[PDB]
C-alpha cells in the first residue's frame, strides 16, 4: 500500500517549494521577485558542499 | 447537571505530572489553550510549547511560530535518524509564514502568493478557478516555472 | 536597464557551476554549425568534446551577462572567470 | 589556505534552485514509514503521533 | 471572602509589570524603581485600607526620553487608564475620548477587564492623528516578548527605512509581511508602512538578523 | 473478497487468528489485492441451508417454552 | 565594516552585543573560531 503513496507527500510540498532560486545578490526570492529570506539558513552556506 | 464543571480549565482533557532524569517534576496537559494555561498560578510563563502551530500563532505571533515549526519537524525526523541539514527546515519554516499568517499547503493554502493561473490549475477539484479568473481579469504576468 | 562598469562589480569572480554548463553547450552548438575553432584539436568528433579542449584553455569568445533583479547587466567575461 | 578553500567553496552559488532541492530532500525521508508506534511520555501514557 | 482578594491583586500587579515593561519597550522615560517595587510597595500604594484595589489611581503620563525624540520627531506621550466596570459601555470611553482630544495627547492605550460589547468598538477610529489601543488584562498577565521564542523585535526609523531599501534596491512590497492585531505588532504599535528588525539566534548559523514590513 | 472504498481501509488485510485451518495463511497476492484475496485450506467444507423446519420443533421437545 | 543601518560605522564599544547585528557576522563567527583553534595548538605546545 506504501506503492500506491509513493510521492503523494513529495509532490503537493513541491507545489510551493518550486520556483525559489538564490540571485546573485545572495538572497533567495520567489518568481514575482518578492523575497523571502535574506542569506540562505542564516549563514547563505551550501548544505551540499 | 453531573457533567457541569467546578473548578478548573474548560478545554483540557487530562493532565500527567512526570519525572526526567533528574530530580524535577513536569506536569502536561492535551488541551488547546495556551493562555490561560500560561496564566495560572503554581507554573511559570517562562517557558512553554505545545504541538498545535496555530495556537503559538494565535498567542506568539509570526515570527514565534516558525522558530517552533523549524524544530517540531526537526523532532519528529530526528527520533528515526535521517539527518536532513536543518537548512532545509527554515527553507520550509520561512515559505509558509513570510506572509503574516501560517497557512499550509492545502486547497485554500497554494493562495498564498502565486498569481499563476495555470499553476493553481495543476490541483484537485477544477472548473472554479479558472472562471474567477476570467471574471476578475486576471493579469497574469508569467513567472513561475510551472 | 542600466550597465554596471568594471569598476563596480559587485557578484562572485568564480564560475558557478550552472554557467560552466550553458557556456559550454552554447560553444558545442556553436561549433556544431561549422564555426571555426581557436585550439590545435587532434582528430576527432563530438563538439561538446572539443568545446572542453577550449574551455580547459579559456579559449572562449563569448561573456556571461549576469542579471540582477532590477536590470543591473555587469557583463563578466569568461576568461575573467577561473575555475 | 585549506580552511579558506574549503570555506569559499561552501558557499551557495547563485541560480541553484534551492526549493527543488529542499522539498524533495523532505519528503523522500517521508516515504520509508512504517507504523512505529512511540510516546513521549512514561509507561505508555500517551499515543503520539 | 477575603481569600479571592489575596492572590488576585497579584494578578493585576502581574499586568501592572507588564503595562511598565511595554511603555519602557516603546522608548519612553520610565525609572527603575515603578518597574522593580515588590509587594510591600503595592499594598499600601494601590489598594483601599479594607484591600480592594482602586481604579482611577493606576493611570500615569510617560515621555519619550530624549534620544527618541531625536529618532523621531513626531511622538509626544501618552495615557494609560484603567476601567472603573467591569464591562465599558459608552460615558466612560467618552470621557477617555474627550480626555485625549483636551489634554493633547497623541496616543493613549487602554486596559480592559472582563468582556467586550459590540457597542464600543465602533468608536476606536475616533481621532485621525491619534490613534488608541485596546488591551485585555487576562492577555496582559504574561510578557510576550522574552518567552523563548520571540525574538528581539525592534521597530526602525525613517531613515533606516531609506537606508535599508536602497542598499538591497527594493521597493516596500517586495519584503515579508506582518499583520495588524499580532500580539508582537500591538505590543510595540507598528502603524502601516514600519519595518521591524529581528536578531534570530539558531543553532546551525548562531546570530542573525531579517527585517518584516507592517501592514 | 469486495471492498468498500479503497481510502482508509486499514483492517481486512491483517491475517486473523480466527482462520486457523479455515483459511489459507500464507497465500495471498502481493500488489493492491494484498490480504484482499484469500484461499481455502485443504480439510475444509462449505456448508448449506438444509431445512430449518424440523429443528425448532427438536427444541421444543428437548424443554424450551415458546415465547 | 559593521554598520548600524544608519549611514556611517558602529562605535569601537559596541562590537561584541548590539541592537545592529548585520550580515557577515556568520564569516567572522567562523573566522573567530578558526582562532580559537589555532590558540589550541600553541597552548599544548607551551604546556608541553
Amino acid at each position: 500500500v506504501k506503492t500506491a503513496e509513493t510521492g503523494y507527500m513529495s509532490r503537493r510540498l513541491m507545489k510551493s517549494l518550486e520556483d525559489l532560486s538564490c540571485q546573485y545578490d545572495n538572497t533567495v526570492r520567489t518568481s514575482a521577485n518578492g523575497i523571502v529570506q535574506f542569506t540562505y539558513g542564516g549563514d547563505g552556506l551550501d548544505p551540499l558542499e | 447537571l453531573p457533567d457541569v464543571v467546578v473548578k478548573g480549565l474548560p478545554d483540557i482533557s487530562r493532565a500527567v505530572i512526570n519525572i526526567r532524569d533528574d530530580g524535577k517534576r513536569e506536569l502536561l496537559v492535551e488541551g488547546y489553550g495556551l493562555r490561560d494555561v500560561m496564566c495560572t498560578d503554581g507554573v511559570i510563563g517562562s517557558r512553554t510549547t505545545t504541538n498545535h502551530v496555530l495556537e503559538v500563532f494565535s498567542v506568539l505571533g509570526i515570527e514565534a511560530a516558525r522558530y517552533s515549526i523549524i524544530r517540531e519537524i526537526n523532532y519528529t525526523m530526528s527520533n528515526h535518524g535521517m539527518s536532513v541539514d536543518p537548512r532545509h527546515i527554515q527553507l520550509l519554516g520561512d515559505v509558509m509564514t513570510y506572509k503574516g499568517e501560517v497557512l499550509g499547503i492545502t486547497r485554500f493554502g497554494l493562495s498564498k502568493m502565486r498569481d499563476s493561473v495555470l499553476q493553481l490549475a495543476s490541483f484537485e477539484k477544477t472548473t472554479d478557478h479558472l472562471f474567477d479568473a476570467a471574471f476578475y481579469m486576471k493579469k497574469d504576468a508569467v513567472e513561475g516555472v510551472s | 536597464e542600466k550597465a554596471i562598469p568594471k569598476d563596480q562589480r559587485a557578484t562572485t569572480p568564480y564560475m558557478t557551476k550552472y554557467e560552466r554548463a550553458r557556456i559550454l553547450g552554447t560553444r558545442a552548438l556553436q561549433i556544431s554549425m561549422n564555426a571555426p575553432v581557436f585550439v590545435d584539436l587532434e582528430g576527432e568528433t563530438d563538439p561538446l568534446r572539443i568545446a572542453m579542449k577550449e574551455l580547459a584553455e579559456k579559449k572562449i569568445p563569448l561573456v556571461i551577462r549576469r542579471y540582477l533583479p532590477d536590470g543591473s547587466f555587469e557583463d563578466w567575461s569568461v576568461e575573467e572567470l577561473i575555475v | 589556505e585549506i580552511a579558506l578553500f574549503k570555506y569559499r567553496k561552501a558557499r551557495l552559488e547563485p541560480g541553484t534552485a534551492i526549493g527543488a532541492i529542499g522539498a524533495q530532500s523532505i519528503g523522500e525521508p517521508g516515504t520509508q514509514m512504517t507504523l512505529k508506534t512511540f510516546h513521549f511520555a512514561g509507561v505508555a501514557s500517551m499515543n503520539v503521533t | 471572602m477575603d481569600q479571592e482578594n489575596e492572590r488576585n491583586i497579584s494578578r493585576l500587579w502581574r499586568a501592572f509589570r507588564t503595562v511598565k515593561e511595554m511603555v519602557k519597550d516603546r522608548g519612553y522615560f520610565i525609572t527603575q524603581e515603578e518597574v522593580e517595587l515588590p509587594l510591600e510597595d503595592f499594598k499600601a500604594k494601590y489598594c483601599d485600607s479594607m484591600g480592594r484595589p482602586q481604579r482611577k489611581m493606576m493611570s500615569f503620563q510617560a515621555n519619550p526620553t530624549e534620544e527618541s525624540i531625536s529618532k523621531f520627531p513626531d511622538m509626544g506621550s501618552l495615557w494609560v487608564e484603567f476601567c472603573d466596570e467591569p464591562s465599558v459601555g459608552v460615558k466612560t470611553m467618552k470621557t477617555f475620548v474627550i480626555h485625549i482630544q483636551e489634554k493633547n495627547f497623541q496616543t493613549g492605550i487602554f486596559v480592559y477587564q472582563n468582556n467586550i460589547t459590540p457597542s464600543a468598538m465602533k468608536l476606536v477610529p475616533s481621532i485621525p492623528p491619534a490613534t488608541i489601543e485596546t488591551f485585555n488584562e487576562a492577555a496582559l498577565v504574561v510578557n510576550i516578548t522574552h518567552h523563548e521564542l520571540v525574538p528581539k523585535h525592534i521597530r526602525l526609523s525613517s531613515d533606516e527605512k531609506r537606508e535599508l531599501l536602497k542598499r538591497y534596491r527594493l521597493k516596500e512590497s517586495q519584503l515579508p509581511r506582518i499583520q495588524r492585531a499580532d500580539p508582537v505588532a500591538l505590543y510595540l504599535g507598528l502603524k502601516r508602512g514600519e519595518v521591524v528588525k529581528i536578531i534570530r539566534k539558531s543553532e546551525t548559523s548562531g546570530r542573525y538578523a531579517s527585517y518584516r514590513i507592517c501592514m | 473478497s469486495q471492498f468498500e472504498k479503497s481510502r482508509k481501509v486499514s483492517g481486512p488485510r491483517a491475517l486473523q487468528p480466527s482462520q486457523f485451518g479455515m483459511l489459507c495463511t500464507a497465500d495471498t497476492p502481493e500488489g493492491e489485492a494484498c490480504g484482499l484475496v484469500k484461499n481455502l485450506a485443504l480439510m475444509t467444507h462449505i456448508t448449506t441451508d438444509d431445512e430449518e423446519e424440523p429443528i425448532k420443533k427438536l427444541c421444543y421437545v428437548l424443554g424450551v417454552e415458546d415465547i | 565594516v559593521r554598520y548600524d543601518n544608519s549611514g556611517c560605522l558602529v562605535k569601537r564599544e559596541d562590537l561584541n552585543k548590539a541592537e545592529y547585528v548585520d550580515q557577515y557576522d556568520a564569516e567572522r563567527d567562523f573566522y573567530h573560531s578558526l582562532r580559537e583553534y589555532i590558540n589550541g595548538k600553541a597552548t599544548a605546545l607551551a604546556n608541553l
